[PDB]
RNA sequence: GGCUCAGGACAACGGUUGCACCCCCCGCGGCGGUCCUAGCCGGACACCGCUGGCAACCCGGCGCCAAGACGUGCGCGCAAGGGCGGGCGCCCGGGCGAGCAGCGUGACGCAGCGACGGCCCGCCCGGGCUUCCGGGGCAUCACCCGGUCGGCGCGGUCGCGGCGCGCCGAGGGCCCGACGCCUGGCGGAGAAUCAGGGUUCGACUCCGGAGAGCGGGCCUGCGAGACGGCCCGCACAUCCAAGGACGGCAGCAGGCGCGGAACUUGCCCAAUGCGCGGCGCGCGAGGCAGCGACGGGGAGCGCGCGAGCGAGGCGGGCCCACAGCCCCCGCCGCGGAGCCGAGGGCAAGCUGGUGCCAGCAGCCGCGGUAAUUCCAGCUCGGCGAGCGUCGCGCG
């Protein structure tokens, strides 16, 4: 048993969806604690070197970050291993590139370019309501954020809209049947659909039944269901409408692209 | 050192298991405080550095504590005279060792100074006009460094009186 | 070797000198004497008679120093804690066992460390200068090519005054904001219930 | 981080639950009210100067001086713990499946923050334990356990618990194989073999566990019962100017011994990451090269009646942290096959020797004068830069 926490991470043990080459090396970046966890995040360096290709090595990323050339939720970050998660805001004013981090159908991270009208807020999921010191109510979110004195109408599992400049709630979408959702966990990551039914088993998980826009139906547990508006998404989403094609169609598309 | 790990015990069938690692620091214990009633010498409390930087204070000698009368809602600080009953062992009583659950005798001055002039439980008044009152210890000396408690009343008081009467 | 390089130091003049001793019988008046104990110079009749000295330390023949509460004429071993004399620690909480000569003075010593406390009117070959200067504000205030002078410390300059005032202002603002947020919340909830810690005093 | 698999067989480990019995550094987001000289407090030590001891290791005495160090500390009440505060057959908000959190109030106590302001809370990684199922062999081991099984009470612990102690009762496990003994016993993901069903192995790449000569103990720290941290006993070992002092390569190279059996005492952080920190440092982690018939893959010792082309050397590129190496470009141009066998299984036959001798032979067998089987020549067959022999597993 290791006498303390773990500071390394073998490349072969890294999450599958990060898409890291087997021969790249023995080691891989180790994300640091922050807004999101290890298995629900991705480091900055991977976005800035293996995707956008603005850097070729660790050193270039170090210089770019320490020069303060990237903003996260309106705040410059200088850690190459800082974790980037879901429904976050990515801005690079030098090239005027604004992205919101969402999930693709295949179950991997993607950058959705956006406008200036909606980059001042983010959507977050509320999953804990509790009493703090002196008995003052609080709440928490999927990005490790705490807000004091919320409205009583807000309950757990809901979704909250908050300005980037100020962490003040603007509007909240309830968790109810007939609302569009985005799956964010397991075999169905990235699929968009509307709720149809809710079944609860005492002392265990709660299962949600949704129907895609084209009629496909699927299930998952309530711990990975995210609300994105009332019958219509509040934010801009990737080109495809959360439709997971079959193997035949993907093979056809690959053949066309080749 | 002292430990409470279960590797050194036997199985439900009474068989020897065998040791597969050396001793570990999570599974350690410490020598008992053995809090003594005072009856150089004075209130002596020490401190212990526990896991995670926490601080645990155990008392070695003390003489005062806070006591309550629930029925009359009266609470003051008093002096403990001696211990007179303890279920676990009689040796503790002879040595006047303080632990949770010990039945002690307190002085009546802080209570009689305001009582004996209001209708209340008869037995408590009888104790008040005397020099001592039966009480109990509710805190855990050796873990918080204090000795608090409450005054007896009702069936339990009868139980303890019947127990210690012949002596 | 049968000798003792006696070291003499003067706090007032900061002058130190050493000599040599070739005998012991002249030093039977030195035996049985502990540290921090007066030792008359009558034994040293060559201009040190009528002068009082105090023993401060020494080293035995093998080099082992002399500890305080040993109260013995022989060196012994003991576990030395961090920060104790004659022990240099390598780790934060490392201990070490080593030999030290007992405080009691005896014929075995090859060195002696003695000071001068009270001297006779006669002068001796053995003024105190200063190599550095006080640096704190209080010190210099109490006491009144390249030019080198120490930089000053503990002195208040405007930026510190502004910093303290700003910190006070920010703290007051924070407390006021929390107070008004709480009051607005309490004004709300007119149709429900609350439980919070009342401010006493 | 790296090395190894000694120990250990309802354990470890693998899948699945829980903490309404828990602790948690960095980081992120919040919060921030503190009982009774504040234009800024006090004294030290380090290095350092003088003076010295001893072979070495080691340190002594005096002396002015610095802090985001140490100590005290200005300030709007606040740590831990404790007493009282719900119901009338059950069910039908802060939160729950679940009377759990918080608060008020009567008394104790002044913990933490504060001479450039953070105690505190939530999340995260991690750890501890814990439910259920699986988890080697021997019956020439059939009965075993006695804190062993439960209850009550206290102590101690981050914390539940026979974890420890006092009292009480008796209990628990077993042919659906207990207990005992053995193991040249780390486990899993996996590997070898090949119709289908299966058998054997699983040091070693990734995850987890355990250890640093054997056995124990402890400080610092959020976190270690840590050994490139200290203390003791035991077994070895070293230096001594003989009084004393000192050590732990199952880390990288190297050496002795052992065995059938296994490499350079090389260069560099440029790459992948780790620690510290702003325009970088360090890393025997890691990379590059050297040896290398464990081994795997791709070409070649000619085609043709004359031309062509390799390997090889000389120089330039490219690559490289520097060098190699592959590959590209001009000049000159080393063409090399062995290991088994020829009675059958099993594809493949001519003379000379020797004479149940010498020898061959996995089995049957040959050899006592043609020896189709030994020893040589010729010839021929198999595979091929590989071939044959020995032991193990699968078939
Ligand atoms: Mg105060
Ligand atoms: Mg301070
Ligand atoms: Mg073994
Ligand atoms: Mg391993
Ligand atoms: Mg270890
Ligand atoms: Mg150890
Ligand atoms: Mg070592
Ligand atoms: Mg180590």
């Amino acid at each position: 048993m290791a006498r303390g926490v773990r500071k390394h991470l073998k490349r072969l043990n890294a999450p599958k969806h990060w898409l890291l080459d087997k021969m790249g090396g023995i080691w891989a970046p180790r994300p640091t604690n922050g807004p999101h966890g290890l298995r629900e995040c991705i480091p900055l360096i991977l976005i800035l070197r293996n995707r956008l290709h603005y850097a070729n090595t660790y050193a270039e990323t170090s210089m770019i970050l320490q020069d303060k050339n990237v903003l996260i939720d309106g705040k410059p970050r200088t850690d190459p291993t800082f974790p980037v998660g879901f429904m976050d805001v990515f801005e690079i004013p030098k090239v005027h590139k604004t992205f919101r981090v969402l999930y693709d159908v295949k179950g991997r991270f993607t950058l959705v370019p956006i406008q200036s009208n909606e980059a001042g807020f983010k959507l977050c999921r509320v999953q804990k309501i509790f009493l703090g010191d002196k008995g003052m109510p609080y709440l928490s979110t999927h990005d490790a954020r705490t807000i004091r004195f919320p409205h009583p109408d807000i309950k757990t599992n809901d979704t909250i809209k908050i300005n980037l400049k100020t962490g003040k709630i603007d509007e909240w979408y309830k968790f109810d049947i007939g609302k569009i959702v985005m799956v964010t966990g397991g075999r169905n990551c990235g699929r968009i659909g509307t709720i149809q039914a809710i079944d609860k088993h005492m002392g265990s998980y709660t299962m949600i039944r949704m129907k895609d826009t084209e009629g496909t139906e699927f299930l998952t547990r309530l711990c990975n269901v995210f609300v994105i508006g009332n019958d219509s998404p509040a934010v801009a989403i990737p080109t495809t409408k959360g439709i997971r094609p079959d193997i035949i169609k993907n093979r056809e598309l690959r053949l066309r692209s080749i | 050192g002292i430990t409470h790990d279960k590797m050194y015990k036997r199985s439900k069938t009474g068989a020897v298991q065998g040791k597969w690692h050396k001793k570990r620091k999570y599974n350690l214990g410490r020598q008992p405080a053995n809090t003594k009633l005072i009856v150089n010498e004075g209130q002596k409390i020490s401190t212990i550095r526990c896991r995670g930087g926490n601080i645990k204070r155990r008392a070695l000698r003390l003489s005062h504590g806070s006591f309550a009368w629930g029925s009359a809602d009266i609470s003051h600080k008093a002096r403990i005279l001696q211990v007179v009953y303890n279920s676990t062992s009689n040796e503790l009583v002879r040595t006047n060792t303080l632990v949770k659950g010990c039945v002690v005798q307190i002085d009546s001055a802080p209570f009689k100074s305001a009582l004996s002039n209001d209708t209340l439980d008869k037995e408590i008044l009888d104790q008040i006009r005397g020099d001592h009152i039966l009480a109990r210890i509710s805190s855990r000396p050796g873990q918080v460094g204090t000795a608090d408690g409450y005054i007896l009343e009702g069936p339990e008081l009868l139980f303890y009186q019947k127990k210690l009467a012949p002596k | 070797g049968s000798f003792c390089k006696v070291n003499i130091s003067n706090p007032v003049t900061g002058a130190n000198k050493s000599l040599m001793i070739e005998d012991f019988r002249k030093s039977q008046t030195i035996h049985g004497l502990r540290m921090a104990s007066e030792f008359d110079g009558a034994a040293l009749g060559e201009e040190y008679a009528g002068c009082t000295f105090r023993i401060t330390g020494g080293n035995d023949a093998q080099g082992f120093p002399m500890y305080q509460g040993v109260l013995k004429s022989q060196r012994a071993r003991l576990l030395l804690r961090q920060g104790a004399k004659c022990y240099l620690h390598r780790r934060n909480g490392e201990r070490k066992r080593k030999s030290i000569r007992g405080c009691i003075v005896g014929p075995d010593l090859h060195a002696l460390s003695v000071v001068l406390v009270d001297a006779g009117d006669k002068t001796l070959p053995g003024v105190v200068p200063k190599r550095l200067v006080p640096k704190r504000a209080s010190k210099i205030r109490r006491l009144f090519k390249k030019l080198k002078y120490p930089k000053v410390q503990r002195v208040v300059t405007d930026e510190k005054y502004a910093r303290k005032q700003r910190v006070i202002a920010e703290k007051k603002e924070i407390m006021r904001k929390s107070l008004q947020q709480l009051e607005e919340y309490k004004a709300l909830l007119s149709r429900m219930g609350k439980q919070h810690n009342i401010r006493i005093y």
